[PDB]
């Protein structure tokens, strides 16, 4: 019953740090929308 | 006699997470690391090929078991789904008092990026996604009025789908049934007869009889939803019923005193449209799931289960025999009880024919309430089963040439259908490539032969109506019985089955909803192109079952498998000669099939069918009579058709439909990338992958994962996905776009 | 008439002549290796180029090279 | 020629444009209802939007356009972007080329590549947060480049 | 049990099916212009060529793009005249190859020459009986 | 040899030679058992070989070879044999050739198609530009 | 007659008329409904073939009683001497079911 393995490999760490980007750029967007020439 | 027992193995295998960290588990060759890319692309591949996993049918049938469960339990979540977005984010109550002003919509768009504006001005307060999916018009007809019933719809489902999860894990790691179990052939039909669908059939019934009908019957009485009682009330309250349907005084009574006729007003055969809300009469259509529920539960009674009573399916197959088939159907039970491949194969041809069916009955005889007169729905519905239907027929080939590959053993099939046709393979081939040449010739000529003529202006040297005209008189006298069957061949039928066949026309909120939908040249030659490209699909996979295990060019193809690349540069080329490869052109060969037949069923709809009607009777369709002399050539099918109503999709920009429009251009980039795996090779990508490879290790950031080009059939695969993937969405995008911007 | 031609790499692990689906290979005594046996392909009229044997082979660098060439009926796999 | 899109009527065209396509669909609406308040947010988006926009330079077509050829008074339009992308994927690259060198190191590297090592790897990820640094003395050092690799024939 | 090998030796690339090989069938494909004893190539191509010419006719005239005018029939026997030729040139030409010196058996060069010529006669022979009596 | 060899009880098929096998090379198999197996003839379908001799007639040597494949794996039946029959009527021995299966190390075989040291030696296309000559080639 | 190589078969002219008197018994029976006009299709069959044949030049045309007729007492005929011929062959002649 090794779930932590599991949740390290390869798909599932992708996936996780994707979401995570992802959601930081969008929560970016939305506090700070419509960006250009920072 | 055998004993129809149930027999399971308990805490067969444990619940851990041990396996999890172990991808590959399942096979011996990807357990032991990867070594190269491809290994990763293997691990998913061979993920769900049970039988390649162990030689045990037992533990095949278990994995199908479950996994069939773990798949009900995704679909009663998507259902779930469905009914929590219609109660939470829907104009589903502001719809249901104006059905033909409001647009149906369930999705609301994120303010995030400018996505804001994907909120279509779909009307009743709400502002959202227009859905076309019909799951308005289904809960109308239902009897859903307010949104709470929506709510523990979902709830239920979800549910649902953890009973279907519970029931998965519990058949795999606490009960899981033994060999003998699931070769009951005979009980699972007997059950899936009487129960899955007998019984079934029945209870909807009882439900439209006591909450379909009468909620429906007020509703088209102009009763607004929320005066509407409950339908809990009108089964504690009888009076009710018995106002609304005075058959319900009499009750119970007459059903068991054989008085069935006191049942005429709940169980009626009217056979058209009603003209209220444009679909069929739901009084006809509980009375036609009551009749399919007692003549499947009667069907259900046929084969013998631990009892004397019955019939045994190998008995009946082995006695049909004639001397043009010498052993006729001996040995077919043995192998539809153990090949999982074979049943799967059946069942899909079965299943996509059935959902092809579906759609044509569907868009001709509007079921639901004013789906007809939602004209994108009609278009997607139509549009979407008949997709589905497709794939699976194709699917359905290909799981025979797997079967035929695998689990094919000459000692069952001897002299038998299957043996006697494999013998005689190359004329069945022969003709029917023959039949598909003569076909392609005499439909695709056709409409060659009208553009040439067009072009030089001579245009009475034609195949259409003013000039050579190609009937169908067949068709068109099918039609014609239909027309004159409610008074000459259903005298209990007070109407045809549809209006599509003839009668008069049905108009909804100032939309025609069904029209006789009048055949000619055009449509003799559009349902020949049909026909020839159906002919060639079928074709090519039957012709890759046929040659699956060997053939003049390679003896043993069996012994290569059934998903191999190819024999090598030799005998000329053996390319794409396996069995995987003749479903992969299949594939595509299906996909324009489809394609042309939606085609044709859209152009139709919008030029003779779906249209607006003005007062005194005056119809005005989207795309007036263009159809008649502009589908006969491909020219007209470019400009009228591809062009012509591409401008919806194209200047969807700036407005709620500018995704589809986004939509349609990213389909075609996929359709334009697949491009890319269907003209190449791996060989090249193999040797830039050793280039990239050079330069990754002058910096020591080569990876341990030996970098690897995608397999030959692997390519192929990919190849088909996105064609078929870019294809698919770009008439889907162009279907929506069009038929939501106008009509 | 494809040309198959056996190098001295050859390990005589005899997996090309049970790969060959043509008998266009067969073994031979040697003393290049310990096997004490040599890959042979003395009726390559037989051979059709699918190159099985060069899959089936396992040095580094196949041992076993067929050269398509002149083209026959027996190269073109034509039962008719 | 560009001038700045404060004083290009193309500009506030485009902004009084979008306001109108925007109050078009609000009228429908009530004000105090579900919606009109989503196309109010909307208005005053734009608003503030072309506001910012206006320091930009666009041409007659008023659509702002970007100078890229390197001025300093156009640094924040692609000079400061620029550094900011090549930091992150330098970042990027450096702590993935520093993860495959740790996991090299390894008994079974492969299975390293395919179940990742987190410790490890959040220990290089959260590290390297001065990349343009570490790149340096690491090449210096000889450590970054390689001398000899695999080349096929005709190397 | 109908189904059988052709020549009733397995492993033979063809089977005994009853349109296959039959009574009428064996009786009907032989006795043929072709395939019939007893008939110089000569006669085989002179009959052929009244069979088809005949039948070759009908197209052009009907469908012909001169079928409305009042030259129809004239047209459709020039156009089936120009199809026979042609199909005379692709025979002759495939005697020419195929075939090299031998007896006259239609296997042989100036068999299958024979055979041409007749196939030729008959066909415009057959072409212009058609259009005379579509004309009366 | 042995043209009067019984034959495996088969029920025609329309994969057998054509007409092509009887102006030009035709081969056979002859092999022996002891049970009525039943196999799948290489042409497609089913067949049972007569117990004792059977003898059957292929138009590819690559078909009989795959069918002395199955006969060797599907069933312990070694004693196999592949011949060719010409338009004449001459026969000619092709499989085994010598009695010995050919991954089977065998004596009095020569070495057919050699070339000294690896295929890196190889030379250029460029030298033997203009000549009768392959890279192959010493 | 041999139906395939040498193999014979077993041809009966009273399985035609087997089937078609059986065919057209089973069809007389009469029918009060429009089609038909109260009696068998194959009066009402025959009625259309004299109708017919009356003005031999003119054919009948799409909207013409005569091809239901045509196409149910085809099928039912046909079904009679498909199943006949199957019934004397397979039971009576001993080819076995
Ligand atoms: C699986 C499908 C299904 C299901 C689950 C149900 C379920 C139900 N149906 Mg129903 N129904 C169905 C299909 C189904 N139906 C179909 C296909 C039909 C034919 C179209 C009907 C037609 C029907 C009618 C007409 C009625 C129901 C009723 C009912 C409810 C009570 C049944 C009952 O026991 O009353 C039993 C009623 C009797 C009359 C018993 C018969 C014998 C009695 C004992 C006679 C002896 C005399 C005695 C003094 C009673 C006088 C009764 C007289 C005044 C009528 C029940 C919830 C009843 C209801 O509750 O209405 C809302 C009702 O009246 N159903
Ligand atoms: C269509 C008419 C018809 C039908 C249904 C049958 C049916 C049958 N015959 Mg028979 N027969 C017929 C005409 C027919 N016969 C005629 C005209 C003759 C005179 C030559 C004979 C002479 C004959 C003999 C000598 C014998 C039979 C025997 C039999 C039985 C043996 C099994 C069999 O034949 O297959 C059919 C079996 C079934 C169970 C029927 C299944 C039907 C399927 C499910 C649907 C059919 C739909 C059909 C195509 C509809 C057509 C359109 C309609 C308007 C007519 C069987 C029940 C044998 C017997 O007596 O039994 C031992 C036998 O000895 N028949
Ligand atoms: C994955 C990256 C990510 C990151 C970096 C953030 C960061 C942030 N989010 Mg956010 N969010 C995310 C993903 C993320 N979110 C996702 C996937 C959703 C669901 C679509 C949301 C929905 C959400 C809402 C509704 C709100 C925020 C808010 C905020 C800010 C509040 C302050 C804070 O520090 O909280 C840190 C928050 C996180 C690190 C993410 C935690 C999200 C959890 C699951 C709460 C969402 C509950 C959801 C409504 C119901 C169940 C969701 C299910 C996944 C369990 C913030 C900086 C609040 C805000 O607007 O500030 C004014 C706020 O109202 N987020
Ligand atoms: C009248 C009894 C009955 C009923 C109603 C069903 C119904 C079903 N069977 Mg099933 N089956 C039965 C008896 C029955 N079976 C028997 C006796 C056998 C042994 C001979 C089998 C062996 C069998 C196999 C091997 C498989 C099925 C499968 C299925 C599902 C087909 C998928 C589908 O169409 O989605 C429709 C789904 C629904 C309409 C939702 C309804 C679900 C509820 C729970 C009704 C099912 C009741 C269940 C059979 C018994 C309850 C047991 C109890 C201890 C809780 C379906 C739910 C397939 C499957 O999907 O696997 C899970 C499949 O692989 N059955
Ligand atoms: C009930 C339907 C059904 C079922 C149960 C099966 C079951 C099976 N199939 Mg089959 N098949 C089906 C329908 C079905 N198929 C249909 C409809 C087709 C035609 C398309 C095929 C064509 C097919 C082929 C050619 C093959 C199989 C194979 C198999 C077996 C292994 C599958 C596997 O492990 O691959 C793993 C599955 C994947 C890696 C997923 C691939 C994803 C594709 C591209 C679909 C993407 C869809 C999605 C909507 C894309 C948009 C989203 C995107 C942007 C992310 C397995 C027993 C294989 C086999 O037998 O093994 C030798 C085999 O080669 N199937
Ligand atoms: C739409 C058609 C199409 C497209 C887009 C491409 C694109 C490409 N080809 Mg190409 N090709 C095509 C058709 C196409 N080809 C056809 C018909 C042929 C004839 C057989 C070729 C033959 C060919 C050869 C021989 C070669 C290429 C090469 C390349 C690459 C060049 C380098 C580059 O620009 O990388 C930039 C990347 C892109 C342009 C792709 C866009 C980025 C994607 C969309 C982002 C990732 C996915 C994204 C996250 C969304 C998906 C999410 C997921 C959840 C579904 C590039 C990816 C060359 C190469 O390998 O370059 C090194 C190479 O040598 N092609
Ligand atoms: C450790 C990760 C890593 C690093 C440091 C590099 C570094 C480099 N790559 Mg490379 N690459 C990677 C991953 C990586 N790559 C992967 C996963 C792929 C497959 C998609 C490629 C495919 C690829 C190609 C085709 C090419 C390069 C090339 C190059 C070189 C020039 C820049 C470039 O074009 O990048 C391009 C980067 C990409 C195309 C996509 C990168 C993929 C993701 C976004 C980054 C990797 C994330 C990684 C999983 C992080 C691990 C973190 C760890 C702590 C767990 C450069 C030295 C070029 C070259 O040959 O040198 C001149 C070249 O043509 N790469
Ligand atoms: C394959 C589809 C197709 C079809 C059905 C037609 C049909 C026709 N074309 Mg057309 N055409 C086509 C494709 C086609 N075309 C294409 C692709 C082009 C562009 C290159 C053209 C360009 C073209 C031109 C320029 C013209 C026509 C014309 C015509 C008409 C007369 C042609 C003629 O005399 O031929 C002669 C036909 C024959 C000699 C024999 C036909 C074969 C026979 C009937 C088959 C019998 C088989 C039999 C049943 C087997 C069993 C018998 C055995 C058992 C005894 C005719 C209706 C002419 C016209 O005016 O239009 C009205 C004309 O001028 N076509
Ligand atoms: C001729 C009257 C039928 C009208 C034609 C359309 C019928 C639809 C059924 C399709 C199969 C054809 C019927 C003959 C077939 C038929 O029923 O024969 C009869 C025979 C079945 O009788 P048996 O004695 O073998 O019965 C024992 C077993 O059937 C046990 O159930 O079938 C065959 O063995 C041959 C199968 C195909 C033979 C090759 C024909 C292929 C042509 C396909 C195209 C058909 C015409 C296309 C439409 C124009
Ligand atoms: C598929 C079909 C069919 C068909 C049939 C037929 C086709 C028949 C016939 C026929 C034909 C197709 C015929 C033809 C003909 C021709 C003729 C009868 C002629 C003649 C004569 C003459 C007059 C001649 C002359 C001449 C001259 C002038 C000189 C030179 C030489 C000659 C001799 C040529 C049937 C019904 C079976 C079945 C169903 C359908
Ligand atoms: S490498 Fe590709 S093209 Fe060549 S034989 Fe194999 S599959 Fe065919
Ligand atoms: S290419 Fe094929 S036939 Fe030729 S020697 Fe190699 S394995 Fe044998
Ligand atoms: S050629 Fe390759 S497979 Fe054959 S004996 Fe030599 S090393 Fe083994």
């Amino acid at each position: 019953m090794n779930l932590k393995k599991y949740l390290s490999t390869a798909p599932v760490v992708a996936t996780l740090w994707l979401f995570l980007t992802a959601g930081i750029l969008i929560e970016l967007n939305r506090f700070f929308p419509d960006s250009l020439f920072y | 006699e055998k004993q129809v027992k149930v027999v399971v193995d308990r805490d067969v295998v444990p619940t851990s997470f041990e396996k999890w960290a172990k991808p590959g588990h399942f096979s011996r060759s990807l357990a032991k690391g990867p070594k190269t890319t491809t290994w990763i692309w293997n691990l998913h591949a061979d993920a769900h090929d049970f039988d390649s996993h162990t030689s045990s049918l037992e533990e095949v049938s278990r994995k199908i078991f479950s996994a069939h469960f773990g798949q009900l339990a995704i679909i009663f979540i998507w259902l779930s789904g469905m009914y929590f977005h219609g109660a939470r984010f829907s104009n589903y109550v502001a719809w249901l008092s104006n059905p033909t002003g409001i647009k149906p919509s369930a999705q609301v768009v994120w303010p995030i990026v400018g996505q804001q504006i994907l909120n279509a001005d779909v009307g009743g307060g709400m502002q959202g996604i227009q859905i076309t999916s019909g799951l308005f018009q289904l809960w109308r007809a239902s009897g859903i009025v307010n949104e709470l019933q929506l709510y523990v719809t979902a709830l239920g489902g979800l549910g649902m789908a953890g009973l279907m999860i519970f029931a998965g894990w519990f058949h795999y790691h606490k009960a899981a049934p033994k060999l003998e179990w699931f070769q009951n052939v005979e009980s699972m039909l007997n059950h899936h007869l009487a129960g899955l669908l007998g019984l079934g059939s029945l209870s909807w019934a009882g439900h439209q009889i006591h909450v379909s009908l009468p909620i429906n019957k007020l509703l088209d009485a102009g009763v607004a939803p929320s005066s509407i009682p409950l339908p809990h009330e009108f089964i504690l309250n009888r009076n009710l019923m018995a106002e609304l349907y005075p058959s319900f005084q009499q009750g119970l009574v007459p059903f068991f005193t054989l008085n069935w006729k006191q049942y005429s007003d709940i169980l009626t055969f009217k056979g058209g449209l009603s003209p209220v809300t444009g679909g069929l009469w739901l009084t006809d259509v509980a009375h036609h799931h009551l009749a399919i529920a007692v003549l499947f539960l009667v069907a259900g009674h046929m084969y013998r289960t631990n009892w004397g009573i019955g019939h045994s399916i190998k008995q009946i197959l082995e006695a049909h025999k004639g001397p043009l088939t010498g052993e006729g159907h001996k040995g077919l039970y043995e192998i539809l009880t153990t090949s999982w491949h074979a049943n799967l194969a059946i069942n899909l041809a079965m299943l996509g024919s059935l959902s092809i069916i579906v759609a044509h009955h569907m868009y001709a005889m509007p079921p639901y309430p004013y789906l007809a007169t939602d004209y994108p729905t009609q278009l997607s519905l139509f549009t979407h089963h008949m997709w589905i239907g497709g794939f699976c027929i194709v699917g359905a080939g290909a799981h025979a040439a797997i079967y035929m590959v695998r689990d094919y053993s000459p000692t069952v099939n001897f002299n038998n259908v299957l043996d006697r046709m494999i013998r005689h393979r190359d004329a069945i081939i022969s003709h029917l490539n023959w039949v598909c040449i003569f076909l392609g010739m005499h439909s695709f000529g056709l409409y060659i032969h009208n553009d040439t003529m067009r072009a030089l202006g001579r245009a009475q040297d034609m195949f259409s109506d003013t000039a050579i005209q190609l009937q169908p008189v067949f068709a068109q006298w099918i039609q014609q019985i239909h027309t004159l069957a409610p008074g000459n061949t259903a005298v209990n039928a007070l109407a045809t089955a549809s209006y599509a066949f003839g009668a008069d026309t049905v108009t909804v909120g100032s939309k025609i909803a069904m029209m006789p939908i009048k055949l000619g040249t055009a449509d003799f030659m559009v349902h020949h192109i049909h026909a020839f490209t159906i002919h060639v699909t079928t074709l090519i996979l039957l012709k890759g079952v046929l040659y699956a295990r060997n053939s003049r060019l390679i003896p043993d193809k069996a012994n290569l498998g059934f998903r191999f690349p190819c024999d090598g540069p030799g005998r000329g080329g053996t390319c794409q000669v396996s069995a995987w490869d003749h479903v992969f052109l299949g594939l595509f060969w299906m996909y324009n099939a489809l394609s042309i037949v939606i085609f044709h069923f859209s152009w139709k709809m919008q030029s003779d069918v779906w249209g607006t009607v003005t007062s005194n009777g005056a119809i005005s369709h989207i795309t007036g009579g263009n159809f008649a002399q502009s589908a006969i050539t491909i020219n007209g099918w470019l400009r009228d058709f591809l062009w012509a109503q591409a401008s919806q999709v194209i200047q969807s920009y700036g407005s709620s439909l500018s995704a589809y429009g986004l939509m349609f251009l990213g389909a075609h980039f996929v359709w334009a990338f697949s491009l890319m795996f269907l003209f190449s090779g791996r060989g090249y990508w193999q040797e830039l992958i050793e280039s990239i490879v050079w330069a990754h290790n002058k910096l020591k950031v080569a990876p341990a994962i030996a970098p690897r080009a995608l397999s030959i059939t692997q390519g192929r695969a990919v190849g088909v996905a996105h064609y078929l993937l870019g294809g698919i969405a770009t008439t889907w995008a162009f279907f929506l776009a069009r038929i939501i911007a106008v009509g | 008439a494809h040309t198959v031609k056996i190098y001295d790499n050859c390990i005589g692990c005899t997996q090309c002549v049970r790969a060959c689906p043509l008998d266009v290979l067969e073994m031979v005594p040697w003393d290049g290796c310990k096997a004490g046996q040599m890959a042979s392909a003395p009726r390559t009229e037989d051979c059709v180029g699918c190159k099985r044997c060069e899959t089936a082979c396992p040095t580094d660098f196949l041992s076993i090279r067929v050269y398509l060439g002149g083209e026959t009926t027996r190269s073109m796999g034509l039962a008719y | 020629v560009l001038t700045p899109c404060q004083q290009s009527e193309a500009f506030h065209k485009r902004e009084i444009n979008e306001v109108r396509t925007l109050e078009n669909r609000q009228a429908n609406y009530e004000a105090n209802s579900p919606s009109y308040l989503a196309l109010q947010s909307q208005i005053d988006q734009v608003h503030k939007r072309f506001d910012k926009y206006g320091t930009l330079l666009c041409g007659q077509d008023g659509l702002p356009h970007l100078i890229t050829d390197g001025d300093w008074r156009h640094a924040r339009e692609f000079t400061i972007p620029a550094l900011l992308f090549l930091y992150i994927t330098g970042w990027i690259g450096w702590v993935g080329r520093s993860y495959l060198k740790y996991t090299k190191e390894t008994k079974n590297p492969t299975e390293q590549e395919i179940i990742l090592d987190v410790p490890m790897a959040l220990k290089y990820m959260l590290s390297g947060f001065l990349w343009p640094l570490s790149a340096w003395q690491e090449y210096r050092s000889g450590q970054l480049l390689a001398k000899e690799d695999e080349i096929t024939v005709s190397p | 049990d109908y189904i059988k090998p052709y020549n009733n030796d397995p492993f033979v690339g063809h089977l005994a099916t009853p349109i296959n090989s039959s009574s009428l069938t064996r009786a009907y494909l032989s006795q043929l212009p072709i395939y019939r004893r007893g008939v110089s190539p000569f006669l085989r191509g002179l009959e052929i060529g009244m069979a088809h010419g005949y039948f070759l006719i009908g197209p052009f005239v009907q469908l012909g793009p001169l079928r409305n005018t009042d030259i129809k029939y004239l047209a459709g026997l020039l156009s089936a005249i120009g199809l026979i030729v042609i199909l005379t040139l692709g025979m002759l030409l495939y005697g020419a190859v195929s075939f090299t010196n031998d007896s006259q058996d239609l296997e042989s060069v100036d068999g299958w020459r024979q055979l041409a010529s007749g196939f030729l006669l008959g066909a415009v022979g057959g072409a212009g009986f058609a259009y005379l009596l579509l004309t009366l | 040899l042995n043209l009067k060899m019984p034959s495996p009880s088969f029920l025609g098929s329309t994969g057998g030679w054509l007409r092509c096998a009887e102006t030009e090379e035709k081969y056979a198999m002859t092999w022996s058992s002891d049970q009525q197996h039943i196999f799948e003839m290489p042409t497609g379908g089913a067949a049972v070989m007569n117990s004792g001799d059977n003898l059957l007639y292929l138009a590819r040597k690559e078909q009989a070879l795959a069918l002395a494949t199955q006969l060797r794996t599907q069933f312990k039946i070694q004693d196999y044999k592949i011949y060719r029959i010409f338009p004449s009527g001459e026969v000619q021995y092709l499989h085994p050739k010598d009695g010995v299966l050919p991954y089977q190390v065998n004596k009095g075989r020569e070495q057919v198609g050699r070339v000294k040291s690896t295929i890196g030696k190889n030379v250029n296309p460029a030298q033997v530009k203009f000549t009768s000559k392959a890279t192959y080639d010493r | 007659f041999e139906v395939s190589d040498g193999e014979p078969y077993p041809l009966n002219p009273a399985v035609i008329f087997i089937a078609l008197i059986g065919w057209s018994a089973v069809a007389a029976i009469p029918s009060n409904i429009p089609v038909l006009g109260g009696t068998g299709l194959t009066q009402a069959f025959l009625a259309s073939i004299q109708r017919l044949l009356a003005q031999y030049p003119t054919g009948p045309k799409l909207d013409d009683p005569f091809w239901f007729y045509l196409i149910v007492y085809h099928v039912g005929l046909f079904a009679l001497l498909i199943f006949g011929q199957i019934g004397y062959a397979g039971y009576a002649k001993g080819t076995y079911n």
